C-alpha cells in the first residue's frame, strides 16, 4: 500500500520500502515533513530524491506519497518579486499571492502551431543588432570564458524592453546568492524591476532544486505566453543544471555516460529548450523567447554539454577573453557567431545598412590578419583595413547604455558610406555620441521619419543632416 | 497477443515480466495503455521497443515515448511484431511521426494501409545492379563539379548554419518541377521550427502531395530520434519495391542518428568505446546505410547532411559515414558569408562518377579547366594581398580576370530563397551550364563588368543583367 | 546507549547500533576502551557519521587514527554534533578539530558556551554589498584588480608559486590596521609554517585578537574535512552574536574537497569527473555560503587555493571560481621570469575596476596597462616566427613599454627581506597611478630595463637607475 520505511538515508537520496502504487516523478513527503520526487522504481525498493534539508530523515520513518505531480503558481502578482524553484517567497514581503498552478511537466508546443519568426527582439548592442539579429521565438546562445561580459548583455537587454512591451525573466542556477542580490540591484537602480521576475536556485540549495529551476521558470513563460504577451526568459548557467543533474543521477546509480554524465542529458535539455516558441495567429501570437547561458574552461568549445547545446539551438554568440582584454568590449566574434534569421528579425533599414556592413566586416577580417605585418603595401589594400579598424571602433560601446534601433542605424549609415573617412580614428568614438546629440537637437525629423515608417529616410534629408554635423566637429 | 507486467522504470529504460514464459523477440513492439481507476493515477499510452533479454522471463525494452507516470503492475500486450509504419499510396501528402501515427490533422489513416516492418533484414546479392546513371539537378557548382548518382549516397558536410537545409529544400523542389519523382524525408531529431517551415514552404510549393515525411523531434526519448531514420527508409522501400521507380530518400542529420544510437547504449549499460561512441557505432551506420541500394528495379538516391563539429573531419561519425559515400559536398561558412550561393567548395567537393567516360570527355575537360582556374586564382590571391593586382603578369592577370567570373558565375538564385531576397530563381541544364562555362573559359564574355555574374543563371541573364545595369 | 565497531576500512568504520536508537546524520560517537590484557591497546576515538546503512548500521568517518580497533568494541552516543567552544576565550588559544586546545596555556572548564558546526546558511533579505575599496599597499593588487572590503578575496595558484607570502604579507598589514576579531584556520599546511606564524603573531601582539584553529598535512582526512568549518563556526560567534567585524583567514582551501573524495569511495559513491566525488559542488556550495557579510556583520574573508596539478580549469579550482568577487591567479611563468608576485595581469579580475567604484583616470590607466600587456602577449608569437627586425617602430615601442611595465609591477616586499635581504616598501594608490601615467606617456624610456626591477616607488626606480651609472 502507501505506507513503507525508509531503508537507507545518504546525501540527499533515499530508498524505500513498501510503496507499490508510485509513479515515476510522484512528489513524496517525509514525517520531517520535507518533499522529494520518487525518481527510480525497482523490484523492492524506491528512490527518492529530497528537494529540502535531509538532515533530520532517520531508518525505519515512514513515508509517504502527495499523488501529484510538482506545480508551480502561476499568477500576474509574481511580477516583480524574487523567488524559490517552488512557489514561496524568499525576499520577505509576505505571500505573492498567485491565481492558481500549473504542473511542470508539460507538452511543448507542436508543429503548425508556430509562425516563422519575423518581428525583431531589441538589445540595443550594436553589433548584435547589426550582425546577430535575433527575433521573438529564436532560441540563441550566449557562451563564453570567465570575464567576458556575459551577464552584462543579458542585463543589456532586459533594462532594453522597458520601451517595449516585453516580460522578462531571470533564473540562477547555482550561483552566490549575493550575486543574485547585485544583479537585482542593478535591474532596479534602471526601474526595469516591475517588468521581471527573477527565480533564485543558489548552489547551496538541495540538488533536486537545481534540477527544476529552468523549467520552474518555463512554467511561468509559458502562462504568459498563452495569455497573449511575449515573454523573455534567461537561463544563467545550463552548465551548473547539469552538474546537478549528473550528481544527482550518479547518487542513484544510474549507468554513467562520456563524461560521467547520464544518459538523459540531451533528452533533458531539449524537453526544456522546446518549450520556447513563436505562436500563430489563433493561438494569440505570443512569444517566449529563450538566451540560456553556457560557459565551458579555458575556450574549448567542443566538450559534451557545448555542443548539446549548440545542436539544440538556432545560434551561438561567441565571447572571447582574447578580444575583451584587446580594447574591444563586448567582445564578440563575429565570424564565428552564426544568425540563422539574419534578415528576417530585422526592420528594414537594419537589413539595408547590416548586409553591406557585414561584407566590409568579412572583407577585412583575412586582409587583417596578415596584411598589417607587411608594412609596405599597396594604396588600396590598407584603405580595407582603415574601413575596418573604424567599423571595429564604431561597434564598442559604455556597460550599460542601450541604444534605440535607429541611432543605431543612423550612425551605421554614417559608417558604410564612408562620411567618416576625415575623421582620425580616436575621434570616431567622440563622434558617435556628439553626433546622436546633434542629431536629437537638429535632425530630430530623420528620427519621426524613421520612428514612423520602419524604413529609410530620403537620402536628401540623411545627408544633408549628417552633412550638417560634421562641420561642427572637430 | 500476450500480456506481462511491469517491474522497474528508470526513464527511458523499462522491464516486463512475462511470468507465463512466452517472450517477445528483439526489436519487438509492446504496446501500453492504460485508463486511471483512482483520482491519483494518469492515463498514458506508450510504445516499447525490446533490447535484450535478461532471464527468468525479464525483457528490457526502450520507450519511444515519455515514461512519465509509470506504475509498476500495469499490463504491457505484445503485437508480436517489430513497429509497424502503414505505407503505400495513403502515405502522400501526410505527415507521420516515428510510430507511424499521423501529425498532420487532415486526417487518421485507417486499418486499409498495408504495413511494413521496420526491421527486416537486408537485400541480398539477389539483384543489387552495377549500372551508373547521372542524377540532374540544375544546379551549376553540384552538376558540373560533383555529379550525383542514382543509388549512391551523397554527403553534405559543414558547421551549423551555413546551408544544408535550403540546398536540401531546393533539390526537393527542382526534382519534383523537373524531373517529377517521388520523394521521402525523414527528419532525425529536427527542430520544430524547421520542420514547421519545410511543411509551410511544401504546401506553399504545391509537393506536399510528392513527397511525404516523417517527423522526429529533440524532446522525443532518444530511441525514437534513433528509429525515424529507419521508418523514413521503410517508406522509401515500397516506391522502388512494389511501385519500381525512382525513389529519393532525404535525411536531415545522421549525426543525431549516432548521438541518440550513444545515448541508447549509455542507458543500456554498454561499455563506452573512442569518443564516447557505443561499443556498436559502424554496425548501425552500416545496417542503415546498405538498405539504401539501387536494385534493377529503384534506386533509393539518398542525399544526406552531417554535421562536422569543430572544423575537424577526424571525429568518428564523420569518419564512418566517410566510407560510405559515393560523392561529397563541404560547405564553406566563408562562403556563405561572401555574396556566393549556395556556399559549396569547390575544390573539396568530389564525385567518383566525374570519371571522362561516365560524364562525356567535354564536361571533363570544362570541369578540369574550371578547377585548374580556381587553384591558379587561390595561389595568387597571397601575392595580391600585399603587391596587388598589378605585380603579377600578363598571364596571371588574365587567369585571375577569368576566375573571379567564375566564381561568381557558380552562384545562382534559386526558388527557395525568394523568402530571403525577393527574387525568383532560375534553373540551368546541364548543356547549358558546361556550355555557359566554356563559353566564360573561352573568354567570350571580357569585356562585361564582373557583377552582372553575381547571382543569375543561363549566360544570357548575365546579358541581361549587364543590359539592366549599363 | 551503545554499539558494537562491526568494520573498519581505513578512515572509515561501521558502527552498529542495535538497541533500537540510532543516531542522526553529522552525529559524533565516542569509543574509550581500557586494554584488557598486553596485546591490546588502549585506544581514545570520536567518529562523525556520514551515511545510513541499512539493519542497524551508520558509516562513521574517524576523527584520529584507526589502529588497534577490535570488532565487537562498544561505541557511546553523545546526542549531537561536535562542539566547539565560542565566546571571548578562544581570542589567543589555539585548538584542535574536536574543540580541545593546542598549546599547553590551559584548558577550558565545562560551563563555557559550547555550538554545534553544522547550521543552514544565512537567507537573502540577510545579506548586503558595498564598493569601498580595501588597499593593500601591493602596486599589482592596487592598480589592476583592487580588493574591496568585506569582499571575498581568492589567491589561486599551484605548489610553489607565492601565495603564503602574499597571506603574510596581507595579514601583517591588514592586522597592523584593522580593529578586527580575527580567526585562522589552516587546512592542509604545513604543521612548521603553523609554529612559525604564532611566533610571528607573538612578535606582533596580535594574539590577543586572534583566535586558531589547526589540523594539517599529518591529520586522517576527517579532521582536514572539519577544520575550516570549526574556524568557521568561531568567526560566525563573532560576526553575529558580538556584532563585531572580522576577518577569516584559511591558506589553501582545497583539502576540504580532496580529503572528501579520498574516502568517498569508501562510502560507496560512484566515481565522478577526474576521480572527484559525485557530491562536489554540493559541499563546496555548503561551505562557502555560510562565509557572508550580513546586516548585522562583515566578514572579510581572504583564501587561497591550491590546483592540483595547477590546471586552473581543474573541476574544483573551476566550482570555486563562481563563489570570488575577487581573484588574483599565480602561475609559475612569472616566478621563473624573477618577477614577484606571480600575478597574472590579464587574468585577475575584481568587481571594483569601475569609473563609479576608483575614478575615471584610474580605470582608464588600468585599462590601457592590460591593452598593452595583451599586444605584447600576441608579439612574442610574432616575434618568434618573423624576428624582431621586421616590426615597425609602433610595434617596437609596444615591446619596449611593454618590458618597461612588467618589471614595475614587481615591488620590494617585506616579508621577502629573508628571501632577498631587502628593507621592503609600501606604496599609496595614488603614487602607482602616478607611476604608470609616467610609464605609459614614455617619461621614463631612456632608463634601462633592469632599473624597475623589484623596486617599491618610481623615485626607487631613478634611485636604481643612478646607481646603474646611466
Ligand atoms: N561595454 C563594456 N565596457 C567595459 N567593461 C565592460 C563592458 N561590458 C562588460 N564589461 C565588464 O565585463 C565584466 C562582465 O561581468 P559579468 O559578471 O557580467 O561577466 P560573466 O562573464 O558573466 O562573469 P563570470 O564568468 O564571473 O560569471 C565586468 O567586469 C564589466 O565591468
Ligand atoms: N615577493 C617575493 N620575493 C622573493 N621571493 C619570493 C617572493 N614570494 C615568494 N618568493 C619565493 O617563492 C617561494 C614560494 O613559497 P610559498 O610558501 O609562497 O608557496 P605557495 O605559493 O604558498 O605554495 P604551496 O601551495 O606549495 O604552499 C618562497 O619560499 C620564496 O622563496
Ligand atoms: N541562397 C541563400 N541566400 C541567402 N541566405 C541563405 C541562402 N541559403 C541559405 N541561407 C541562409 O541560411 C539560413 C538557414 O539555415 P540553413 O543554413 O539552411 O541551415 P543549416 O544550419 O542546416 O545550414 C538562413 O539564415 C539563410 O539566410
Ligand atoms: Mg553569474
Ligand atoms: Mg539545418
Ligand atoms: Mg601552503
Amino acid at each position: 500500500s502507501d505506507v513503507g520505511t525508509v531503508i537507507q538515508v545518504g546525501d540527499g537520496i533515499a530508498r524505500a520500502h513498501g510503496l507499490d502504487n508510485v509513479m515515476s516523478g510522484e512528489l513524496v513527503e517525509f514525517a520531517n515533513g520535507v518533499m522529494g520526487m520518487a525518481l527510480n522504481l525497482e523490484e523492492n525498493n524506491v528512490g527518492i530524491v529530497i528537494l529540502g534539508p535531509y538532515t533530520g530523515i532517520k531508518e525505519g520513518d515512514e513515508v509517504r506519497r502527495t499523488g501529484r505531480i510538482m506545480e508551480v503558481p502561476v499568477g500576474e502578482a509574481l511580477i516583480g518579486r524574487v523567488v524559490n524553484p517552488l512557489g514561496q517567497p524568499v525576499d520577505g514581503l509576505g505571500p505573492v499571492e498567485t491565481t492558481e498552478t500549473r504542473p511542470i511537466e508539460s507538452r511543448a508546443p507542436g508543429v503548425m502551431d508556430r509562425r516563422s519568426v519575423h518581428e525583431p527582439l531589441q538589445t540595443g548592442i550594436k553589433a548584435i543588432d547589426a550582425l546577430v539579429p535575433i527575433g521573438r521565438g529564436q532560441r540563441e546562445l550566449i557562451i563564453g570564458d570567465r570575464q567576458t561580459g556575459k551577464t552584462s548583455v543579458a542585463i543589456d537587454t532586459i533594462i532594453n524592453q522597458k520601451d517595449q512591451n516585453m516580460i522578462s525573466i531571470y533564473v540562477a542556477i547555482g550561483q552566490k546568492e549575493s550575486t543574485v542580490r547585485t544583479v537585482v540591484e542593478t535591474l532596479r537602480k534602471h526601474g526595469a524591476l516591475d517588468y521581471t521576475i527573477v527565480v533564485t536556485a543558489s548552489a547551496s540549495q538541495p540538488a533536486p532544486l537545481l534540477f527544476l529551476a529552468p523549467y520552474a521558470g518555463v512554467a511561468m513563460g509559458e502562462y504568459f505566453m498563452y495569455k497573449g504577451k511575449h515573454v523573455l526568459v534567461v537561463y544563467d548557467d545550463l552548465s551548473k543544471q547539469a552538474a546537478a543533474y549528473r550528481e544527482l543521477s550518479l547518487l542513484l546509480r544510474r549507468p554513467p555516460g562520456r563524461e560521467a554524465y547520464p544518459g538523459d542529458i540531451f533528452y533533458l535539455h531539449s524537453r526544456l529548450l522546446e518549450r520556447a516558441a513563436k505562436l500563430s495567429d489563433a493561438k494569440g501570437g505570443g512569444s517566449l523567447t529563450a538566451l540560456p547561458f553556457v560557459e565551458t574552461q579555458a575556450g574549448d568549445i567542443s566538450a559534451y554539454i557545448p555542443t548539446n547545446v549548440i545542436s539544440i539551438t538556432d545560434g551561438q554568440i561567441f565571447l572571447q577573453s582574447d578580444l575583451f582584454f584587446s580594447g574591444v568590449r563586448p567582445a564578440i566574434n563575429a565570424g564565428l557567431s552564426v544568425s540563422r534569421v539574419g534578415g528576417a528579425a530585422q526592420i528594414k533599414a537594419m537589413k539595408k545598412v547590416a548586409g553591406t556592413l557585414r561584407l566590409d566586416l568579412a572583407a577585412y577580417r583575412e586582409l587583417e590578419a596578415f596584411a598589417q605585418f607587411g608594412s609596405d603595401l599597396d594604396k588600396a589594400t590598407q584603405a580595407k583595413l582603415a574601413r575596418g579598424a573604424r567599423t571595429v571602433e564604431v561597434l564598442k560601446q559604455d556597460l550599460h547604455q542601450p541604444i534605440p534601433v535607429e541611432k543605431q542605424v543612423l550612425i551605421i549609415y554614417a559608417l558604410t558610406r564612408g562620411f567618416l573617412d576625415d575623421i582620425p580614428v580616436e575621434d570616431v568614438r567622440r563622434f558617435e555620441k556628439e553626433f546622436y546629440l546633434f542629431l536629437d537637437q537638429n535632425g530630430q525629423h530623420l528620427l519621426e521619419h524613421i520612428r514612423t515608417t520602419k524604413d529609410l529616410p530620403n537620402e536628401d534629408d540623411l545627408n544633408k543632416a549628417i552633412e550638417a554635423f560634421k562641420k561642427t566637429f572637430v | 497477443m500476450t500480456r506481462g507486467r511491469v517491474i522497474q522504470v528508470m526513464g527511458p529504460v523499462v522491464d516486463v515480466k512475462f511470468e507465463n514464459g512466452h517472450l517477445p523477440a528483439i526489436y519487438n513492439a509492446l504496446k501500453i495503455q492504460h485508463k486511471a481507476r483512482n483520482e491519483n493515477e494518469v492515463d498514458i499510452d506508450l510504445t516499447l521497443e525490446v533490447a535484450l533479454h535478461l532471464g527468468d522471463d525479464t525483457v528490457r525494452t526502450i520507450a519511444m515515448a515519455s515514461t512519465d507516470g509509470l506504475i509498476r503492475g500495469m499490463e504491457v500486450i505484445d503485437t508480436g511484431a517489430p513497429i509497424s509504419v502503414p505505407v503505400g499510396e495513403v502515405t502522400l501528402g501526410r505527415v507521420f511521426n516515428v510510430l507511424g501515427e499521423p501529425i498532420d490533422l487532415e486526417g487518421d489513416i485507417p486499418a486499409d494501409a498495408r504495413r511494413d516492418p521496420i526491421h527486416r533484414p537486408a537485400p541480398k546479392f539477389e539483384e543489387l545492379a552495377t549500372e551508373v546513371e547521372i542524377l540532374e539537378t540544375g544546379i551549376k557548382v553540384v552538376d558540373l563539379l560533383a555529379p550525383y548518382i542514382k543509388g549512391g549516397k551523397i554527403g553534405l558536410f559543414g558547421g551549423a548554419g551555413v546551408g544544408k537545409t535550403v540546398l536540401i529544400q531546393e533539390l526537393i523542389h527542382n526534382i519534383a518541377q523537373e524531373h517529377g519523382g517521388i520523394s521521402v524525408f525523414a527528419g532525425v531529431g529536427e527542430r520544430t521550427r524547421e520542420g514547421n517551415d519545410l511543411y509551410h514552404e511544401m504546401k506553399d510549393s504545391g509537393v506536399i502531395s510528392k513527397t511525404a515525411m516523417v517527423f522526429g523531434q529533440m524532446n522525443e526519448p532518444p530511441g525514437a530520434r534513433m528509429r525515424v531514420a529507419l521508418t523514413g527508409l521503410t517508406m522509401a522501400e515500397y516506391f522502388r519495391d512494389e511501385q519500381g521507380q525512382d525513389v529519393l530518400l532525404f535525411i536531415d542529420n545522421i549525426f543525431r542518428f549516432t548521438q541518440a544510437g550513444s545515448e541508447v547504449s549509455a542507458l543500456l549499460g554498454r561499455m563506452p568505446s573512442a569518443v564516447g561512441y557505443q561499443p556498436t557505432l559502424a554496425t548501425e551506420m552500416g545496417q542503415l546505410q546498405e538498405r539504401i541500394t539501387s536494385t534493377a528495379k529503384g534506386s533509393i538516391t539518398s542525399i544526406q547532411a552531417i554535421y562536422v563539429p569543430a572544423d575537424d573531419y577526424t571525429d568518428p561519425a564523420p569518419a564512418t559515414t566517410f566510407s560510405h559515400l559515393d560523392a561529397t559536398t563541404n560547405l564553406e561558412r566563408k562562403l556563405a558569408e561572401m555574396g556566393i550561393y549556395p556556399a559549396v567548395d569547390p575544390l573539396a567537393s568530389t564525385s567518383r562518377a566525374l570519371a571522362p567516360e561516365i560524364v562525356g570527355e567535354e564536361h571533363y575537360q570544362v570541369a578540369r579547366k574550371v578547377q585548374q582556374t580556381l587553384q591558379r586564382y587561390k595561389e595568387l590571391q597571397d601575392i595580391i594581398a600585399i603587391l596587388g593586382m598589378d605585380e603579377l603578369s600578363d598571364e596571371d592577370k588574365l587567369v585571375v580576370h577569368r576566375a573571379r567570373r567564375i566564381q561568381f558565375f557558380l552562384s545562382q538564385n534559386f526558388h527557395v530563397a525568394e523568402q530571403f531576397t525577393g527574387q525568383p530563381g532560375s534553373y540551368v541544364p546541364v548543356k547549358e551550364t558546361v556550355r555557359g562555362f566554356k563559353e566564360i573559359l573561352e573568354g567570350k564574355y571580357d569585356h562585361l563588368p564582373e557583377d552582372a555574374f553575381r547571382l543569375v543563371g543561363r549566360i544570357e541573364e548575365v546579358v541581361e543583367k549587364a543590359k539592366a545595369m549599363g
